[PDB]
RNA sequence: UUUUUU
């Protein structure tokens, strides 16, 4: 993702720097949790299987 | 340093209900909460005034009051708040034709309302949206993408829940509601 | 629907809501206090010879 | 003679004027009262003008540590021990004494919150988070940001978005203004679920000091 | 011999 960086103190940008994600491989029509990508698209709001 | 060192280095070393007083303890309402999300023409009772201290720390209030017009306080005073943090908040009706005027005056008394019902459908993108309880039963079985920004959910007439057909409904919303909901 | 709405989702099964409702709250009220006596009234049990 | 009070004066036209004044202040005050604990003022005084301009290895630094062996029951030398642990000098007591400084005169923000920041800049933060809770109790409505900020980032290290978010809302409804505690509560919210929360936050952020690139990028 | 929602 190149998260950035923050000052311990009154966090300021230092720089970015790379990570590692951690919560991929996770689906809206497979998970339950509010880590997973949002959704397809603007959709119907209600009244959607799957 | 050595021994200034040493010689400051040695001196430097269950219930779950809680059944809140309706007349006795609220005193000074505006010592704290001196910034009010909302302000009115007139002043706010003293039970509407104990519920906006619970409001303030994020608390669950279950009203029950005698007249109509005193719960309708607390319920903006919460959307006030939600606006103020910037989340959204979901105020729900049962009757079709009560979740008209409540969305004209809540347009009217302040900013974006938007309103769903089975057929109207103005604005879904708005901080107030009203619906009517079988869309929220129906939108929590899904995601719908709206349960992720919520901080407030207003029932309204929970006293429906003795009804014969649709009690139901909401016990299946009360218990599919997620947790970081009040 | 509810049924077709649970047997649908694979981590909820379709008894949490009948656990869950406020019909079965008097029985269902004390129920950490019937799981700890028996958890701990099984010990006492454990006591006796055979 | 005025010993203490034409003492005290010269030492006040000092401080109103520059350090020259405060050589002699310091030197008539230090041989006129040899003491420990009534010199200590006099020592506190001279270091106090010293620290304008004056090195003072061993005319204030001495004073000093004299008055830090003076040091009064009630909030008169917590001060004193916290500016003399100022960047050098064993810091590991100087994190002591900031603790001690701060444990026994808590009194306002500005000794409170340089005292917790200098705190939970050491390895130890189990103990800050105890401070945090403590200054939270005594937190009328807003008024101690300096607190809700630290506690929210500290809060936000961990995964425990709810109480953190909490905080710094509280932060803001103290003083909506400051841009930082805007773009670290939108980074509150886009670290759980909410999306559109965490936009309008961040385009409040940047509204307000529009010069804020991350902002707009996070957007 | 009234009332109601996807």
């Amino acid at each position: 993702d190149l998260q950035a960086q923050r000052h311990p103190t009154t966090g300021q940008i230092l720089g970015y720097k790379e990570v590692l994600l951690e919560n991929t491989n996770l689906s809206a029509t497979t998970s339950l949790s509010l880590r997973r990508p949002p959704g397809p698209a603007s959709q119907s709001l209600w009244g959607n299987p799957t | 340093l050595a021994r200034a060192s040493s010689l400051e280095d040695l001196v430097l070393k269950e219930q779950w209900a809680i059944p809140v007083d309706a007349t006795s303890p609220v005193g000074d309402f505006y010592r704290l909460i001196p910034q009010p999300a909302f302000q009115w023409a007139f002043e706010p009772d003293v039970f509407q005034k104990q519920a906006i201290l619970h409001l303030e720390r994020h608390d669950s209030v279950f009203v029950a009051a005698h007249t109509s017009a005193g719960k309708t306080v607390v319920a903006e005073y919460a959307i006030a708040l939600a606006q103020k943090h910037m989340t959204r908040t979901i105020y729900t009706s049962p009757i079709k034709a009560l979740s008209n005027q409540k969305f004209r005056d809540f347009r009217n008394t302040f900013g974006d309302v938007g309103l769903l019902t089975g057929d109207v459908q103005l604005h879904p993108e708005a901080s107030c949206l009203i619906m009517t309880t079988e869309i929220l039963r129906s939108m929590l079985y899904s995601g719908s993408d709206v349960i992720r920004d919520l901080e407030w959910v207003i029932f309204d007439e929970v006293h429906y829940i003795n009804d014969v057909e649709r009690g139901v409904v909401w016990e299946e919303v009360l218990i599919m509601l997620p947790d970081h909901v009040s | 629907t509810m049924i077709l709405n649970l047997l649908r989702v694979d981590a909820l099964r379709v008894e949490d809501m009948m656990k869950r409702s406020f019909s079965e709250f008097p029985s269902r009220k004390d129920s950490k206090a019937h799981e700890q006596a028996l958890a701990e009234l099984t010990k006492r049990l454990g006591a006796l010879e055979e | 003679a005025e010993v203490h009070a034409l003492e005290a004066l010269i030492h006040f036209t000092k401080k109103d004027y520059l350090q020259a004044e405060k050589c002699f202040q310091r030197a008539l005050e230090k041989d006129t009262e040899v003491a420990e604990y009534h010199y200590q003022l006099g020592l506190t005084y001279w270091f106090m003008g010293e620290e304008t301009r004056k090195d003072k290895t061993k005319a204030l630094t001495h004073f000093l540590k004299a008055a830090r062996l003076d040091t009064y029951m009630g909030k008169v030398f917590c001060y004193l021990g916290h500016y003399y642990r100022d960047v050098v000098g064993d810091k590991n007591r100087a994190r002591g004494c900031y603790r001690k400084a701060f444990e026994l005169d808590d009194t306002d923000a500005e000794s409170g919150a340089a005292a917790v920041d200098l705190s939970v800049e050491l390895e130890d933060m189990e103990m800050a988070l105890a401070i945090l809770t403590t200054v939270t109790q005594k937190a009328s409505a807003g008024t101690a940001k300096w607190a809700w900020l630290r506690r929210g980032l500290y809060y936000l290290k961990a995964g425990q978005h709810s109480q953190a978010v909490a905080d710094l809302q509280a932060a803001l409804r103290a003083d909506p203004k400051d841009f930082n505690c805007w773009e670290s509560l939108g980074e509150a919210y886009l670290s759980r679920g909410g999306y559109t929360t965490a936009l309008k936050s961040f385009t409040k952020a940047s509204e307000l000091n529009p010069e804020s690139i991350y902002s707009v990028f996070k957007v």
